[PDB]
């Protein structure tokens, strides 16, 4: 007897799987990195700010 | 050439106890301002998977 067959199945190859749900956690530090000059140097003088004269 | 005696008299009084938060006190409004529209890009890029450079120059 044969035993049930699963029939045609599609193997996803090893790098379109990784590019449909690999992590991205370098490119989110780098994101992160280039985003924080634009981000924080306002930052920065904000707390410039602060810290001079409202004390 | 009377105003900058009367002027230095002034700001004198003033350093008897200047603390002068005038400009600063204008100056964190800004910064700080710059900062809460900034905080919301980070949380959003990566629970939305925005990226940051398309949407750079409407950030």
């Amino acid at each position: 007897g044969f035993t049930s067959a699963p029939g045609q199945g599609g193997i996803l190859a090893q790098r379109e799987f990784d590019r449909r749900f690999s992590p991205h956690f370098l490119d989110w530090a780098a994101f992160g990195v280039m985003t924080l000059p634009s981000i924080g140097i306002p930052l920065l003088l904000w707390y410039s700010s602060k810290r001079k004269y409202d004390t | 050439k009377g105003g900058s005696k009367q002027q230095s008299e002034e700001d004198l009084l003033l350093q008897d106890f200047s603390r002068n938060l005038s400009a600063k006190s204008s100056a964190l409004f800004f910064g700080n301002a710059f900062i809460v529209s900034a905080i919301p890009i980070w949380l959003y890029w990566r629970i939305w998977h925005m990226d940051l450079i398309q949407s750079a120059v409407l950030y």
